[PDB]
């Protein structure tokens, strides 16, 4: 006799996620003011 | 009685020997017209005092 007919492919197992990727570093901070300003002559005499 | 000349000073400086500061600058007692207390500067004694 004819053998039984073979069965259908099973199917295909499950996929796995995906995971987050972590935070990027702080901006560069920024330096200080740009130097002093020019420093002032001092005015009169300042005695009573 | 104080004075103060920069910013960060922990503790008002005493005026030294034959100075004065006033309260306010009208309500003091001799001083030359031609000057104010604002309170960085103190101000040196007059003749006679």
């Amino acid at each position: 006799p004819p053998p039984t007919s073979p069965p259908p492919s099973p199917p295909p197992s499950p996929p796995p996620p995906r995971p987050p990727p972590p935070p990027p570093p702080p901006p560069s901070p920024p330096p200080p003011n740009r130097s002093p300003p020019p420093p002032p002559p001092a005015s009169s005499a300042i005695n009573p | 009685g104080y004075y103060t000349d920069v910013d960060g000073l922990p503790i008002q400086l005493p005026c030294k020997p034959g100075t004065f500061m006033p309260f306010d600058t009208a309500t003091a007692n001799l001083l030359d017209t031609g000057l104010t207390v604002d309170g960085t500067q103190c101000y040196t004694c007059q003749t006679g005092t």
